[PDB]
Order: structure tokens, then C-alpha cells, then sequence
DNA sequence: ATTGGCACGAAA
DNA sequence: TTTCGTGCCAATTT
């Protein structure tokens, strides 16, 4: 529901991208963004995750007290809340085409509701929804901070709010969006990706949207700087949690779920994936107050990352993309290095304890592990 | 201890003379298993 | 049982060849090392972790 | 007797190559005819060779020192 | 295959070689069993497969078939550098235990 | 039973 | 003509 904070200090905000409302409150604009409680002497105590648009009490830097509520939010209903203030209007707005007309009928409190790809016409499939903020003199408020124009798209199953022509401010929802043991340990030795992983972001930039139901939909980032014609297939069927008018960075999720640790390593790298599968470990060995010491689980995850893949032939022997052991790779690159030349590139890659323990130099290990017809 | 045939003998002999040394030798499994091996048509051999 | 077992084999044969082979290797990268923290609660202080 | 052998391993500094100087004296006080040279109190050659350790009259380099000395002399008495 | 239009693998039956003996002759020839697998890897130049398969891998553009290309390359390459031969793998000769 | 690799079939 | 999904087979279980 709510953060509940138990003690008194300090609050900090980390990731934070915040304004304030009319209310005078204080708005959350940004998907990563961690709350965290450190008294005076400098050493958090406290930590929680904001979800996107909530309302903070107190800012940056404030004292609190204990059995205080700091942040409070709708969970069921995901706030499209804009930052401009100005009137609203509908560009790309048609009923019969994109939307519907639904009234409640006890309540009475009702309007538009935006229409999905999947329930509404052909013609309204290649159209995309907008409000546009603008000011008293009908033209377009830039967002401060930014040049392009305060516009924001509505996916499917959206209730607007508002009518058109109702003046509104920052914080203001335009629309509403409703929603261990053993074999766990076992399941992250062996980097089993889940049933449901969570999809991520290649790379950094503006994200955008493109063909809509192409067997499944489609998703663009454009970086400021780097390459714009990368694109990714994601599925539509699965609750989506991007936002096409904001930057999302490489190490940010688009949807929602587990995180497989192959992800994670390319990524984050190696020391993000070694940290959540440590803690993956510690957390499960925890509930039974089991003590061991981290030592080990990094020794085995050392074991998991024995193997390296080539990017580019370089000046070795080594082809297009076989895959290899990293020792031999690091040495032949320090080899490489005092001859005056250049060494090659490669990409680690990430094997569960048994197909990593099949990959070894000798056969004669492997022949005894299992799968003895193979391996000889 | 298990399967060194000479390796027991000269073991048995020394702990009578009362000198606690062992020559380790080659276990005999392993022999048996590099003949096993062959007969499936697969030259495997020990070289140097 | 039988299930302990089979993980306890896979993960003696996954790193049964690592053995400290050296003194010093003059790397100066690292990890870093902060207490568990979830929710209100600390599960894992810095003392046990370092 | 022996109930522990931290001070011989403080003497030596390692456990492993603490087993292997022993067994070398003990080997060269059971097979050969060296004389122990502490007071053998109806102990067997492993904890003579231990005690010997821990007392500093037994390690690495006095042992290698004694061979080269042997081998000396017999080369020169060999004439 | 000979003159006529049939490949250097291509998989006939008995009435498609019945008819085939009767048309072309003896102008091609076709085998069964492991006579004919022995046959087919004996005359496999291992060099020129790999040139080839290089060419291919380097012109086109593909993900499966560039992965299949890959994996034929690599094991024709471990054929050729180690002292094997691809014939070896049809049995002639039957090894037997000691009693 | 469970998991993963491989050939096959339908679709962009 | 490529690309992802579905059915089949082989491996594993103190």
C-alpha cells in the first residue's frame, strides 16, 4: 500500500526524477528510483522501492520519525500523470476508430475509453492516441528542462479521466490503468532461465514503439548517440511497463518478472550477476538459520564463468564466434601485447555447474562425471 | 590397498620387515579399462 | 535426500580442480561490501560480510 | 605421547611440508641408524621426529646441511 | 551420378533403381549398406569442403544455416588437423578382449 | 517425471 | 526465403 518508515532519520533519494504537484506535494517521475533512510552518522538502516507516480510527504534531505507514512500511491492503478500544466487536448482521438463511449451506470463518473489494437478497427491500427498539453493561447508548452513538445500516447485498456476541455495541473491522472528450498538452490547452480523472464533493455536511448500485432509487437530505441535502427520482438500479451515518452537506460526492465542471470552477465556484468546469485543463496539458507560463509558460493560462481566467446578474430588464431576457455584468451592477449600487436575481444558467458563441468580441458574427468559415449 | 597387485606384496613385505614404505605402482582397473576401451574400436593409449 | 546428494556430486565435480596455486596475484579489482539490507530490516551487517 | 602438534607447526610454519620433514626423520631414524636426539621416552619414531621439531633441533635445511656433510665424508673416506 | 541427372547422394528405392538400371545402364553407379558410407567418406576431400563451406559461410547471410555452416567447418577442420581419416569410422577389422 | 537439444511445420 | 514454435528423442535422478 504504503511505505511505512519505523525509525528516525534522514531520507534519500536515489534515481529520483520528481516535481511538484499543484498540491504542493511531491511527484515521482522516474521507474528506478530507491528510498533509503540514513540516520546522522551516515549508515542506511532502510530501504525501499518507489513504484512510477507517487506521492512523496517529505522531499530530499528531511528529517522523519518513526511510525510515519513518507510515500503513498495507488497500487492497482498505474498514474500517467503528466508535469506541464495546461488544458488538454485530443490529437488522433476518434470514437469508433481508437476509442469508446462507456457510461457507468450507478456512479455516473465516467468517460472515453481508450480501445487496444487488438479490439479496435483496422483503420484506428496505424493511429495513435494523444493528449497534448497546451496553455490558454492553444499552443504547445514545452516541458521545462527539454525542447520537444508535451505530448503523451495511451495504450489500450486506458479510462480516461477527464473530459476534453477541463483544465489540469502536475500530478493530475489522465488516465487509469488496471493490472524456495532446495530445488530453488539447485535451479541457480544451473542457471535455469525462468519460466517467465523479465525483458530488458539492449541498449540506452528514447524508446519508441513500431508495428503493432505482427504475430507480436515490436519495440524501437533510439540512443542520443549511438545506433538507431536497433529494434527487439516483444510479445503484447504480457503486462508492459515502459514508458515510449521517457529514456530508459540499458540496465532498466521493460516488462516485469525474474531476471535470468544470463541477462544480468551481459548486461550488468560479471560482478552484478555474482552479487545476485549470492544473495539468491544467502536469502534461501537464511530462513532455516543455516551460517555459511560467501566464500564458497563466490568459488562456485568463479567455476560457472569459465568460458569466453570471440567478437572479432583480431590478430589470433581464434574464428568468428567459437567458443573458448578465458584463461587461454587472457594469456594470449598479455602474450600479444608486448609483440607490439592488438589482442582480440570476447564476451564471457555464463554455464550452469553441470554443462560447465562437461566443458572441461580433460576428457577424462568429463568421461567420469557422465555422459561417457558422448564426451569419448 | 586395493588393486596393485605388486603394490600389496611389496606393502605386506616391508610392514613385516618393519619398514612403513610403499611403492604406489598402477591400479589394474585402470588397465582393465583402457583394454575395454579398445575393444570398442578407440585407440586409447598412456605416451612419455 | 537423493536430490542433496545429486547436487552436493555436481557441485564437488563442477570445482573439484581449484586448488590456491599462488601468494599473490596483484589484481586491484574487487567487490564491494555493504550490509543486507530488506525492507526495515537488517538481516546481514558489514562485520560477517568483510 | 602426542595429543596436539601446533608447536611443531609454529616451528615449521606449514602443515604440509611439517608431515614430509617428518617423515623424513622418522624414516631416517626407523630404516637407517641414526640416534634420536632428544630422550625417547618409549615413544615411536613419528613422535621422536615430532619432538625433535618442536624442541627447533630438526628442519629442512639442518637435515639437507647433515646430508651434505654425510655424503662428504664418506667421499672422502671412500679413498 | 555419371552423364545422367542423378546427384553423387541422392536416396533411390528398388523400383526407382529398377528403373534406372533399365534406362541408363551401367553409366552410374549405386550401392547399399555400409559398402556405400565407406564409399561416400573415402572420396570426401576434406580441403576443398572446407573452402567451400567458407565461401558460403562469408557470401550469404543467415543465422541457422550459418550456424550449421559453422559446425561442419569446425568438424572438418578437426578431421584434417589430427591424423584421423573419415573412412575410419566404417569397421573392417573387430577388436576382441583379452579371456 | 524433468530438462535440453534437434528436426519439423507454420508464419512474417 | 528466414524465423519462431511444436513434437520427438536422449540424458538424469544417495
Amino acid at each position: 500500500s504504503s511505505i511505512q518508515v519505523k525509525n528516525k532519520g534522514s531520507i534519500k533519494l536515489s534515481n529520483v526524477k520528481s516535481v511538484v504537484n499543484s498540491s504542493g506535494k511531491l511527484v515521482i517521475t522516474s521507474r528506478n528510483t530507491e528510498l533509503k533512510l540514513i540516520d546522522e552518522f551516515g549508515r542506511t538502516k532502510e530501504s525501499y522501492k518507489v513504484p512510477y507516480g507517487a506521492v512523496l510527504a517529505k522531499g530530499d534531505g528531511e528529517q522523519v520519525a518513526g511510525g510515519e507514512t513518507v510515500a503513498n500511491w495507488d497500487p492497482h492503478t498505474m498514474p500517467v500523470i503528466t508535469e506541464v500544466s495546461g488544458f488538454v487536448r485530443f490529437t488522433d482521438m476518434i470514437d469508433g476508430q481508437t476509442i469508446t463511449r462507456q457510461t457507468d451506470e450507478l456512479t455516473g463518473l465516467s468517460s472515453l475509453v481508450v480501445l487496444d489494437s487488438a479490439e479496435r478497427t483496422a483503420g484506428g491500427k496505424d493511429l495513435r492516441p494523444a493528449l497534448k498539453i497546451v496553455d490558454a493561447q492553444g499552443n504547445d508548452v514545452l516541458i521545462p528542462g527539454t525542447d520537444m513538445p508535451a505530448q503523451y500516447f495511451l495504450p489500450g485498456k486506458a479510462i480516461v479521466q477527464l473530459e476534453d476541455g477541463v483544465q489540469i495541473s502536475s500530478g493530475d491522472t489522465l488516465a487509469r490503468i488496471p493490472q524456495g528450498g532446495l530445488p530453488r538452490v539447485a535451479d541457480l547452480f544451473e542457471a535455469r532461465r525462468p519460466k517467465e523472464p523479465a525483458i530488458l533493455a539492449e541498449i540506452s536511448g528514447i524508446v519508441s514503439f513500431g508495428k503493432e500485432t505482427k504475430g507480436k509487437r515490436r519495440l524501437v530505441i533510439t540512443p542520443v548517440d549511438g545506433s538507431d535502427p536497433y529494434e527487439e520482438m516483444i510479445p503484447k500479451w504480457r503486462q508492459l511497463n515502459v514508458f515510449e515518452g521517457e529514456r530508459v537506460e540499458r540496465g532498466d526492465v521493460i516488462s516485469d518478472g525474474p531476471e535470468a542471470p544470463h541477462d544480468i552477465l551481459r548486461l550488468r556484468g560479471v560482478h552484478a550477476v555474482t552479487r545476485y546469485i549470492v544473495n539468491e543463496v544467502q536469502d534461501v539458507y537464511r530462513l532455516q538459520g543455516v551460517k555459511i560463509n560467501d566464500k564458497h558460493i563466490e568459488v562456485i560462481v568463479r567455476q560457472m564463468l569459465r568460458k569466453a566467446t570471440i567478437v572479432n578474430a583480431g590478430s589470433s588464431d581464434f574464428l568468428e564466434g567459437e567458443q573458448v576457455e578465458y584463461s587461454r584468451v587472457k594469456i594470449a592477449n598479455r602474450e600479444l601485447e608486448a609483440n607490439g600487436k592488438v589482442g582480440a575481444t570476447y564476451s564471457r558467458d555464463l554455464l550452469g555447474i553441470t554443462k560447465a563441468s562437461l566443458a572441461t580441458e580433460s576428457f577424462i574427468s568429463a568421461a567420469s562425471f557422465q555422459e561417457t559415449t558422448r564426451v569419448l | 590397498k586395493s588393486d596393485d597387485v605388486n603394490g600389496r606384496t611389496k606393502m605386506y613385505k616391508n610392514i613385516v620387515d618393519g619398514n612403513h614404505q610403499m611403492e604406489p605402482g598402477m591400479p589394474e582397473s585402470f588397465n582393465v579399462l583402457l583394454k575395454e576401451i579398445r575393444s570398442l574400436g578407440i585407440n586409447i593409449e598412456l605416451e612419455d | 535426500t537423493a536430490n542433496s546428494g545429486y547436487l552436493t556430486r555436481r557441485l564437488v565435480d563442477v570445482a573439484q580442480d581449484l586448488v590456491v596455486t599462488e601468494d599473490d596475484c596483484g589484481t586491484h579489482e574487487g567487490i564491494m561490501m555493504t550490509p543486507v539490507i530488506e525492507g526495515g530490516d537488517v538481516k546481514e551487517p558489514l562485520r560477517d560480510r568483510v | 605421547a602426542r595429543v596436539t602438534v601446533q608447536d611443531a607447526v609454529e616451528k615449521i610454519g606449514n602443515r604440509f611440508d611439517l608431515v614430509l620433514v617428518a617423515a623424513r626423520r622418522a624414516r631416517q631414524m626407523q630404516v637407517g641408524g641414526k640416534d634420536p636426539l632428544v630422550p625417547e621416552e618409549n615413544d615411536k619414531t613419528t613422535v621422536i621426529a615430532l619432538r625433535e621439531i618442536e624442541e627447533g633441533l630438526i628442519n629442512n635445511q639442518i637435515l639437507d646441511v647433515r646430508e651434505r656433510q654425510e655424503q662428504q665424508e664418506q667421499e672422502a673416506a671412500e679413498l | 551420378g555419371g552423364m545422367t541427372n542423378l546427384e553423387r547422394q541422392q536416396i533411390l528405392t528398388e523400383e526407382q533403381y529398377l528403373d534406372a538400371l533399365e534406362e541408363f545402364g551401367d553409366e552410374f553407379d549405386a550401392k547399399m549398406g555400409a559398402e556405400a558410407i565407406q564409399a561416400l567418406l573415402k572420396s570426401m576431400d576434406l580441403e576443398q569442403e572446407c573452402e567451400q563451406l567458407r565461401e558460403e559461410l562469408n557470401e550469404t547471410n543467415s543465422e541457422t544455416k550459418r550456424k550449421k555452416l559453422t559446425k561442419r567447418i569446425k568438424l572438418l577442420e578437426a578431421f584434417v588437423q589430427s591424423g584421423n581419416k573419415p573412412e575410419w569410422m566404417i569397421l573392417t577389422v573387430l577388436p576382441v578382449l583379452p579371456p
